[PDB]
C-alpha cells in the first residue's frame, strides 16, 4: 500500500525553494539566506488516504544549475516551479524552466504547479491575475505560499502529488 | 571541481562546496542541520572529522 512520488523543486536563486522545503520537512523557517546546490529530503505522509512516500530534490541556480539541469528533469516526475512575488525577473524566468522541463521530458503534459512564494511580504511586484494567467495556459494550478507563515505551504505539495497521481 | 557530493540516510543526501585547507566537520556542519543530524551522533562511512575537505574532492562518502 506504499506509493513513492519523487518532487523536484525549480526556480530562480532567491525565491524559496529551500525554505518551503525546510518549512514542510522540518515546520521551521530559516531566516538566514544560505545558497543550496543540492539536497534530497524524503518525508512519508498520508494524501487522501494514502500513505505516500515523497522525494523531494532542492535544485539551485545559475552557472551550477545551467550545466547539470538536464539530468534530474529527467529523473523527477513532478516538477515544484516556485517563483517569489517581490522579484520579477525570478517570474520571467517561469518560462524557460518550463520549456527545458518540456524538451527534457519530451512532453507538452507534464504534471507541475506553479507556486508564488513570500506572499506574506507587503508590495508585490507580481500581482495574482498575472500568474493565474500563466498557469492557465501551462494546464497547471496556481498556489500562492509563504515559507515564513506556511501559509498553503502543504496544499501547494500535495496539489502536485495529485497531479501526478491523477495524471 | 569544487563540489563535493555526499550522501545520507532515509535515501536523503546533499551537495556541500569545499575550500582550500576545510575541516570535514567544519566544511558541511550547516547541512547536517539543515537536514536534521548532529556531527555528534553522525558517523562517516569511514574517515575523521579532521580530514581535510579539499582532499577528498571527487569522491563520496555516507553519513549515518
Ligand atoms: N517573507 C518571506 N521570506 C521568504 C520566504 N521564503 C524565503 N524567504 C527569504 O528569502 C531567503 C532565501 O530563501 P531560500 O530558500 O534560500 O531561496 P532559494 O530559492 O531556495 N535559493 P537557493 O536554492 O540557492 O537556496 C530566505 O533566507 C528568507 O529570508 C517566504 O515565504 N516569505
Ligand atoms: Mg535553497
Amino acid at each position: 500500500p506504499m506509493t513513492e512520488y519523487k518532487l523536484v523543486v525549480v526556480g530562480a536563486v532567491g525565491v524559496g525553494k529551500s525554505a518551503l522545503t525546510i518549512q514542510l520537512i522540518q515546520n521551521h523557517f530559516v531566516d538566514e539566506y544560505d545558497p543550496t546546490i543540492e539536497d534530497s529530503y524524503r518525508k512519508q505522509v498520508v494524501i487522501d488516504g494514502e500513505t505516500c512516500l515523497l522525494d523531494i530534490l532542492d535544485t539551485a541556480g545559475q552557472e551550477e544549475y545551467s550545466a547539470m539541469r538536464d539530468q534530474y528533469m529527467r529523473t523527477g516526475e513532478g516538477f515544484l516551479c516556485v517563483f517569489a512575488i517581490n522579484n520579477t525577473k525570478s517570474f520571467e524566468d517561469i518560462h524557460q524552466y518550463r520549456e527545458q522541463i518540456k524538451r527534457v521530458k519530451d512532453s507538452d503534459d507534464v504534471p507541475m504547479v506553479l507556486v508564488g512564494n513570500k506572499c506574506d511580504l507587503a508590495a508585490r511586484t507580481v500581482e495574482s491575475r498575472q500568474a493565474q494567467d500563466l498557469a492557465r495556459s501551462y494546464g497547471i494550478p496556481y498556489i500562492e505560499t509563504s515559507a515564513k507563515t506556511r501559509q498553503g505551504v502543504e496544499d501547494a505539495f500535495y496539489t502536485l502529488v495529485r497531479e501526478i497521481r491523477q495524471h | 571541481s569544487n563540489t563535493i557530493r555526499v550522501l545520507l540516510p532515509n535515501h536523503e543526501r546533499t551537495v556541500v562546496k569545499v575550500r582550500n585547507g576545510m575541516s570535514l566537520h567544519d566544511s558541511l556542519m550547516k547541512a547536517l542541520k539543515r537536514h536534521g543530524l548532529q556531527p555528534e551522533s553522525s558517523a562517516v562511512f569511514r574517515l575523521d572529522w579532521n580530514t581535510d575537505a579539499a582532499s577528498l574532492i571527487g569522491e563520496e562518502l555516507q553519513v549515518d
